[PDB]
């Protein structure tokens, strides 16, 4: 309400209206939550099908970024798309100059500082989307990071981006995240994602669950998640 | 005046034509036809109409042929009618002032800048051919 | 903005570039028969800051001072690119650089910036001075690209203030302690009431080459020179 | 509405609005519909024409020995990105030294028409593109969008008033994945005599069907091959 | 419905900037030229000599090789560069083909480039409209007017600048079917139908399709003017 | 009303940066040359004359350029260095390229096309 | 005023610029305190967090940014400008060491950052990093050195520093406390700087929110103080 | 809408609507495809008598069977026209053979439609194209837009609406040559305002047996007369 | 039970148009070799009055010269005023 246009300009009170605005773009996104365990890092999104037009396994916004390391993306998807290719062209200069695998840090470092690259100048806008970044190691453990919008990242043990991102992080954190296995982790994303928003404005949503850790030996993979079944049969006797 | 004049107790044979000067200011209660049909405007003479006034304006006085109308008339290039009139007037003012006969350029340049206030039509343009 | 002329006046962003130099800090310069004294006002803003770290005087040569009046950020740019251009001309002629090609060199650059149309001009406008040849010579330059050469000239606060003391007080002969003692008459006259060894700054040109005076020698000749 | 002129400019509801009005100008194209079986993939378009007198403006156009392409919206940029595929087509054609999986086409396809929906100085395609191929797991019926956001199906319709066409999907999409050629090319034009006001028919002149097949070569056919497709009909239920 | 530029349409389908820069034209100096069979004839008016400089610095009338005549109207500056450009491009054709550089050339490179600087982004239309006369090929007369939008357009006799429909009016009037005499007497009656017709700012040139250019003495032409003169009483 | 920039016309149609180019020549430094055979003078108007200035340039308006010629100046003072030393330049080379002085219409009609080419360009 | 709406990087009337005055407090926007203070051979840091969530780290939330073995800084502000200004921090400071063979000063490093700062702002059509950082480093022939890099590009440095949100008030303690003439033993420094943070926000909390940093001559290296001896420190001033 | 890289909120095409709209002022002209030749006809709209008939263009000669007709703008036709020829020689240079005229347009409007400033307006010409190709004769017609169709009789420009009319009302599918010339010239001198009479119109004939001298010069005074 | 159709028109193409030509013309002395649809062609956008104007002009042509039957030659005249020298003033000339 009085100059929010470019994204090289500042306010009469000191911020820039065209980050927010792009921040506030995901929020209308699908709901995507991560939460890591002892020995690995679980994704979770709630995915919706429009309504009959689908296939259930296109447009996976589940990534697979390096050996390790894969996205939660959430927001508009192409921008996803090419921030992913990104992604991959780092690990794959830092695999090509280094011989070893991306620490997750350096990995975000360079991100975090792409999408700040691309909320600078007046000539672009800032990205629309919201992504989680996990990885594993042996010498490192697990690692969860997170990229707003803006360009800031740091890391958590559990996070929400989409409409119920306090709703999924009021019932997230009384989870007993230390002492648990990923494989309890798994049912426990079923049900976290399964309390919110089951029929109420739309009418149906799809599960997918991405899967990282030392069960996989370092390999990053969505779960077999027809093997053990582990949502419905839970997801029938959570609604009570 | 608009429902007697081109209104009730119409025209029939009734000439009440109403010119103007401007264009703009007016209800568009007439100007859609009917109430007012046809319209005409006025430029400001040529220079064939430029010698034309001049001759009939110069006339009055004994000419200083030796003035170049012509000069007048294409550096007064938009002379409306008024300057024509006024100019030579005070053309002959100026001369009888010391009553002479003949009018030199002089007082043609005197008069016509009198009345030709605030005149400047060099560049622009100005800065051509 | 600075592509295009008002229907009559001038050019507003320089002006308002002129403007923000005449809002600076103030200072004074005097070309006297042997020599040349720059002096500057710098007040820190609290009792916190060092006054060994920022340096308004400022050598471009052995043997030329140059100072100003406006924004030190600004500053340091165009001295910098001073630098590499006298050493430029040392490299090209194996002679230390004239102070007017320097000062013709120097408006050059800025007046490249002054040119259109998405740069903002300097908010700053120097005082050159150097001893070429024997006899030594002040220049001031401007935002606009222009220059000038000055017997006693000031920049900033009150100005027009100092520079009527200027009138009245200066001369065309004296040596470089009067003036001296007349340079910090005329910064005392629009400073604080404080003046001490560091809130000025002063460096002198002599013929034996530029020379910056010390805190030492500033709080000997300062201690009430008059 | 001061702000919705240009593609760099976030809404203050967060919806570039060229993006919906390149999806409104995608909206104004012929109707044209795409489905598949399990082992072969049928799209079926509509041809106009400027007057009676012309030819009729085509659609099907061929791209490669197993990829063909349906389009609705502009031209120009239906033939850019016709030029593009080809290019991309040929390109791995000469290194590889084999037939494209139809995935990272598209992905290339979608990773093309990002530049220009985010940086200024190109406006994002008005395209229509249906994608029928074969790599090694049999046929695939893509789509794209001006916002680049291709989707999978196994039925889609896009063009106006295609949405009877998409309720047609809707309920023969189970019945579509067991049979051959010849009832599926009817399903797709018993789309599409749905596609079009009920006061005329569907003639020779006016339709276009492009089968690939899992040993079949992509072909396009037009009134000949497509006069025994138009028989085998009957009347809408009036 | 806007303003600016060159690049958009009218809300009804003009280019307000071509028919604007074509006004430039309109208010200028006049300058006329006629083909006769063997000898080719045109020249300008306004001299508008101020009293105390030069003027052979200021003629509007040039060549470009031997065998082609220039003229123009609107402003100076853009005939000076066109014409800059179109020597450096009659010598380049010269470069190339043998030949003397035909009129139909010239006036292609000039109406393409006037063009394509009008297209461009941002560039001034030269406010310009020349007149490109010669004789080539078996000294065969031809004249060709330009325009702002770049439209080569083949007459017979043309009138340009200020009040330029009453001289072509007066070109329709005289142009008869039915000889160097003719043509000569056929400027001289052009220059007295000129805007002003004043006697000495008459600046005429000729070529006679195998010379090069003839700049004129004002004393002939002095004569021209007596024997219209005395045609004009042989009239009653 | 259709002042924005340099380019382009106005409508009628005369220009807008090149009339006000001319009222910024009006406010300036007054010179003139005379008629005279077997030589030629200037005349020019010192602006500010105030007393603390040096005078040791020997030319504030009067450009000696190559040698046999000099210009006075008026307007907006720094564009004429950026002018005046390319003018140098332009006849230096010249006499770099032919080993005779220039003739002085050829450097005249040089230094309009260096103006010309900042009429036309935008912006 | 404005009027010109200070869209781009103009000169206004009267006769400032409003962009780089509008970026001195997108430091206002962190919500986030510094302090730095040299009294003697030693230099201290003190900077809080503000983590509210369980969830969320601690490590990773580290304002102190170690960029050379001797040089450390902090950092406040937005958090993008501040890491972007870090990594050129290190690039930079590399580069002196590639070039001319030996460890770089601290007021170099100021200098190079103020400079990218300046052409940041000289030339348009780039946001001016709304960020501020504090350096410290020991130098031989000169001690400890504090130093402050502004957004516009002016950098200065000083005996007892402060940048962040309530700084004033903390100039107005430092100026009510660096009067006395008395040395700074170290513990002197570490506590003067705890509780003019601690009379700053008037919080006298645990010892897991703030971050100490430190450099001293007798271990020239940049060094991160551990909760052990934070704590040790915070009730070594608890009377 | 100010502008050629913005859409509209509906489906308007602006930068190439207005062009759209810039053609209609234009001269008219009409060809008509007959399997036995492709037959052309344009007005010229003569204004002076020094206006020199034969040197305005409207049919041009691309090749030694591909003819052309323009419209509305006269300078994007001198373009298109001058690189139409140049790409038919090269085609001839790597192929020693003629590119037919479905390739020609094509090869047209593959930059026809193609404005960029940045990264250079859309043009302004209706472009009539007629050739003899291996299929016999061909009619073409293309637009701004590059949006290329064949069409059997087209006419563009200036009241096109009417000459469309009144061309589907005589035209079919087995007309003859000379039929189809007269009754163009009968559409034209409905069409135009002033008398019809040797320097108005020109035709244009090209056929498969008579693929050289695509023009009649002054035997079209015969044809008229026989009206 | 108030207003319940809500038509709507506006200008005519040119069917209309031409319908209207004839009807004023019938309405009037004119010429009946004369065609319209290459008069509906010159006219761009008018009202019925506006073309009944345009009727006018013709007639005041026939009052100037002695015209019966109105001519298309008298409504050339009549043309060329109310869409070239009447489309606002004169302003489109001296570029084809
Ligand atoms: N559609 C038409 N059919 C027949 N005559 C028409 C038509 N339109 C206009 N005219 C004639 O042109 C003249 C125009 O008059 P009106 O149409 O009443 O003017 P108007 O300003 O459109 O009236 P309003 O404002 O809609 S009540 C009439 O005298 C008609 O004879």
């Amino acid at each position: 309400t009085g100059y929010d246009l470019s994204a090289s300009t500042f306010s009469p009170d000191g911020r820039v209206f065209q980050v927010e605005y792009a921040m506030k773009a995901v929020e209308n996104s699908s709901t995507a939550i991560g939460i890591r365990c002892k020995d690995g890092v679980v994704f979770g999104v709630e995915k919706l099908v429009l309504s009959k037009l689908y296939e259930e396994g296109s447009n996976k916004r589940l990534f697979n970024v390096d050996r390790h390391v894969g996205m939660a993306v959430a927001g508009l998807l192409a921008d996803a798309r090419s921030l992913a290719d990104i992604a991959r062209e780092e690990a794959s200069n830092f695999r090509s100059n280094f011989g070893y695998n991306i620490p997750l840090k350096h990995l975000a470092d360079r991100v975090a500082m792409y999408v700040h690259a691309y909320t600078l100048y007046s000539a672009v806008r800032p990205f629309g989307c919201s992504f989680m970044l996990g990885s594993y190691s042996v010498n490192d453990g697990a690692q969860l990071y997170m990229i707003d919008p803006s360009g800031v990242s740091y890391g958590y043990w559990g996070c929400a981006i989409g409409k119920a991102r306090q709703a999924a992080k009021t019932e997230i954190e009384k989870l007993q995240m230390k002492e648990m296995t990923c494989r309890d982790i798994v049912k426990e994303v079923a049900k976290i994602i399964y309390i919110v928003h089951d029929e109420v404005k739309d009418k149906a949503f799809e599960l997918e669950l991405s899967w990282v850790g030392e069960l996989t030996n370092g390999r990053h993979e969505i779960v077999p998640k027809d093997i053990r079944e582990e949502a419905e049969k839970y997801a029938k006797e959570s609604l009570k | 005046l608009l429902n007697q004049l081109d209104g009730f107790d119409s025209r029939g044979d009734v000439k009440v034509i109403m010119a103007t000067n401007r264009i703009e200011t007016l209800d568009p209660a007439l100007i859609r036809p009917g109430r007012i049909d046809r319209k005409i405007e006025f430029p400001l003479p040529d220079e064939k109409t430029k010698k034309r006034i001049f001759q009939i304006h110069t006339s009055r006085m004994t000419l200083a042929d030796d003035v170049t109308l012509d000069d007048l008339i294409m550096a007064k290039d938009d002379l409306s009618g008024a300057d024509i009139k006024a100019i030579c007037t005070e053309a002959g003012l100026m001369a009888l002032r010391e009553r002479r006969m003949k009018v030199t350029n002089e007082d043609f340049k005197k008069s016509k800048e009198n009345v030709l206030y605030k005149k400047q039509e060099g560049t622009p343009e100005g800065l051509y051919l | 903005s600075l592509t295009t002329f008002s229907p009559s006046g001038k050019l507003v962003q320089i002006e308002y570039a002129l403007a923000a130099v005449a809002g600076g800090a103030p200072s004074v310069g005097i070309k006297a028969a042997n020599g040349v004294v720059l002096a500057t006002e710098k007040k820190q803003k609290s009792i916190l800051y060092d006054e060994r770290s920022v340096h308004k005087v400022e050598p471009i040569t052995k043997h030329i001072g140059l100072v100003y009046s406006g924004m030190g950020p600004d500053y340091r740019v165009l001295v910098h690119r001073a630098r590499k251009l006298a050493q430029q001309y040392y490299l090209v002629y194996q002679e230390p650089i004239p102070t007017a090609q320097l000062v013709q060199r120097v408006a050059s650059v800025m007046q490249e910036y002054t040119q259109s149309g998405g740069v903002r001009p300097f908010g700053v406008s120097l005082l050159i001075c150097g001893w070429n040849e024997g006899r030594p010579y002040l220049f001031q330059s401007d935002p606009s690209g222009a220059y000038f050469a000055w017997k006693a000239t000031a920049m900033g606060k009150n100005y027009v203030n100092g520079k009527t003391f200027l009138e009245k007080r200066y001369n065309e002969d004296l040596e470089l302690e009067d003036a001296i003692h007349t340079a910090i008459l005329t910064l005392k006259e629009s400073f604080e009431g404080q003046m001490t060894e560091d809130n000025i700054e002063v460096g002198i040109c002599n013929e034996a080459g530029f020379r910056r005076l010390t805190p030492t020698e500033v709080k000997d000749y300062l201690a009430a020179i008059a | 509405n001061q702000y919705d002129n240009d593609v760099t400019v976030w809404s203050p509801q967060g919806r570039i609005h060229q993006i919906e009005y390149a999806m409104e100008a995608v909206k104004q194209g012929s109707a044209t519909v795409g489905l598949k079986s399990k082992t072969h993939a049928v799209l079926v378009a509509l041809k106009r024409a400027q007057s009676e007198l012309a030819a009729h403006q085509k659609k099907i156009l061929h791209v490669d020995n197993h990829i063909g392409i349906s389009i609705a919206g502009l031209t120009a940029d239906a033939r850019l990105l016709c030029n593009f595929m080809r290019q991309e087509c040929l390109d791995s054609r000469f290194v590889f030294d084999r037939p494209l999986p139809v995935s990272r086409l598209v992905s290339l396809i979608g990773s093309k028409t990002q530049i220009p929906t985010q940086r200024y100085g190109r406006r994002p395609y008005g395209v229509g593109l249906l994608i029928a191929g074969y790599d090694d797991m049999g046929p695939h019926i893509f789509q794209t969008c001006p916002s680049a956001n291709y989707f999978d199906c196994r039925a889609m319709s896009i063009g106006a008033r295609s949405q009877s066409a998409r309720t047609y999907l809707e309920r023969h999409m189970s019945e579509f994945m067991e049979c051959n050629l010849n009832e599926l090319v009817k399903h797709g034009l018993r789309a599409l005599r749905e596609t079009l006001p009920a006061e005329q028919d569907l003639t020779t002149k006016n339709v276009s069907i492009g089968i690939v097949g899992k040993d079949l070569e992509f072909t396009i056919y037009d009134d000949d091959d497509v006069s025994p497709f138009l028989e085998g009909l009957e009347e809408r239920p009036q | 419905s806007y303003d600016r530029a060159i690049t958009v349409f009218s809300p009804d389908g003009h280019l307000f900037q071509v028919e604007y820069a074509q006004e430039a034209v309109k208010k200028g100096s006049t300058a006329v030229g006629v083909r006769g069979r063997d000898i080719v004839v045109l020249g300008v008016e306004k001299k508008s000599v101020a009293k105390l400089q030069d003027e052979r610095t200021v003629r509007k009338i040039c060549a470009l090789d031997d065998n082609v005549c220039m003229a123009f109207a609107g402003l100076t500056a853009d005939a000076r560069i066109v014409i800059n450009r179109a020597r450096v491009e009659c010598q380049s054709h010269r470069l190339t083909v043998e030949d003397p550089v035909t009129v139909e050339y010239i006036t292609r490179y000039i109406a393409s480039l006037k063009q394509r600087y009008t297209q461009s982004n941002g560039r001034r239309p030269f406010g310009i409209s020349a007149l490109i006369v010669g004789f080539d090929f078996d000294g065969t007369p031809r004249l060709y007017q330009t325009d702002p939008s770049g439209t080569y357009h083949a007459w017979k006799a043309n009138a340009i600048g200020r009040g330029a429909k009453s001289v072509r009016e007066f070109l329709e009037k005289n142009y008869t079917d039915e000889t160097d005499d003719l043509t000569i007497k056929l400027v001289i009656k052009a220059l007295l139908e000129v805007v002003q017709s004043g006697g000495k700012n008459i600046e005429l040139a000729v070529m006679r399709r195998d010379q090069s250019l003839k700049i004129l003495n004002p004393e002939e032409i002095e004569k021209y003017v007596a024997e219209i003169e005395k045609e004009k009483e042989e009239n009653e | 009303r259709y002042d924005s920039r340099t380019t382009i016309f106005s409508p009628e149609g005369r220009l807008y940066q090149v009339e006000y180019a001319m009222e910024a020549i009006g406010h300036a430094g007054t010179c003139l040359g005379i008629l005279a055979n077997d030589g030629v003078l200037l005349a020019a108007e010192r602006r500010n004359i105030h007393k603390l200035l040096d005078e040791v340039f020997f030319s504030e308006k009067i450009y000696k350029l190559n040698e046999d010629m000099a210009c006075s100046v008026a307007g907006i003072t720094s564009d004429a260095n950026v002018l005046t030393n390319e003018l140098r330049l332009i006849a230096q080379r010249y006499l770099l390229q032919y080993q005779e002085p220039i003739p002085c219409e050829q450097l005249v009609t040089a230094l309009c096309d260096i103006k010309q080419a900042y009429t036309q360009f935008g912006g | 005023s404005a009027g010109f709406d200070r869209h781009i990087t103009i000169f206004s009337p009267e006769g400032r610029l409003y962009q780089v005055e509008y970026a001195f407090k997108a430091i206002n926007q962190g919500g986030l305190t510094s302090v730095a203070v040299r009294g003697k051979d030693c230099a201290v840091i003190v900077t809080q967090k503000k983590v509210p969530d369980k969830l969320l780290d601690s490590s990773t939330v580290t304002h102190l940014f170690k960029i050379t073995e001797n040089i450390g800084c902090v950092m406040t502000g937005m958090t993008a400008d501040s890491r972007s200004q870090v990594q050129r921090a290190r690039y930079e400071a590399a580069n002196w060491k590639y070039k001319y063979g030996y460890e770089i000063p601290v007021d170099m490093l100021c200098k190079r950052i103020a400079d990218i700062s300046q052409v940041y702002t000289q030339n348009a059509e780039m946001r001016p990093l709304g960020c501020c950082m504090i350096l410290i480093g020991i130098d031989e022939e000169q001690g400890p050195q504090v130093y402050k890099c502004d957004p516009a590009g002016y950098y200065c440095g000083f005996k007892a520093t402060a940048a962040g949100v309530k700084q004033t008030e903390s100039t107005s303690f430092l100026e009510k406390k660096v009067k006395k003439k008395f040395d700074w033993t170290f513990e002197q420094t570490v506590e003067t700087a705890i509780t003019c943070l601690s009379t700053v926000l008037s919080i006298d909390f645990k010892p897991s929110e703030i971050e100490v940093g430190v450099v001293t001559v007798e271990n020239p290296k940049f060094r991160i103080l551990t909760e052990a001896e934070i704590d040790a420190h915070l009730v070594a001033l608890a009377e | 809408d100010r502008g050629v890289n913005t859409f509209s909120p509906e489906g308007r095409l602006f930068q190439v609507e207005y062009a759209i709209e810039a053609i209609k002022l234009g001269s008219t002209a009409i060809g008509i495809q007959t399997s036995e030749g492709v037959c052309l006809a344009v007005e010229k709209r003569i204004t002076s008598p020094l206006m020199e008939p034969s040197s305005i263009e409207k049919i041009v000669e691309i090749d030694a069977h591909i003819g052309c007709a323009m419209s509305g703008l006269i300078a994007d036709a001198k373009t298109l026209i001058d690189k139409a020829r140049v790409e038919t020689q090269n085609h001839w240079f790597t192929y020693n053979e003629t590119m037919t005229v479905e390739s020609v347009t094509q090869a047209v409007s593959n930059l026809a439609l193609q404005f960029g400033e940045e990264d250079s307006r859309p043009f302004g010409v209706a472009l009539l194209f007629g050739g003899v190709d291996e299929k016999g004769p061909q009619l073409f017609h293309m637009d701004p837009s590059g949006t290329f169709v064949q069409c059997d009789a087209r006419a563009i420009g200036s009241a096109s609406e009417g000459a469309q009319s009144s061309l589907q009302e005589v035209y079919h599918k087995s007309m003859t040559l000379k039929e189809a010339i007269k009754s163009s010239l009968i559409i034209l001198k409905q069409v135009m305002e002033e008398k019809l009479n040797a320097t108005n119109i020109e035709l244009a004939t090209v056929q498969p047996g008579q693929n050289f001298h695509m023009f009649t010069k002054e035997e079209l005074e015969e044809v008229i007369k026989d009206i | 039970g108030r207003l319940d159709r809500k038509i709507e028109f506006s200008l005519p193409d040119l069917e209309g148009r031409t319908h209207i030509f004839k009807i004023h013309a019938r309405s009037m002395s004119v010429e009946r070799d004369i065609r319209f649809e290459l008069l509906a062609r010159l006219c761009p956008n008018s009202t019925g009055a506006e073309i009944r104007s345009v009727c006018t002009e013709a007639g005041m042509f026939a009052i100037r010269a002695r015209r019966k039957i109105a001519t298309e030659k008298d409504f050339l005249e009549a043309v060329n005023k109310v869409i070239k020298s009447y489309a606002k003033f004169s302003a489109t000339p001296r570029y084809m």
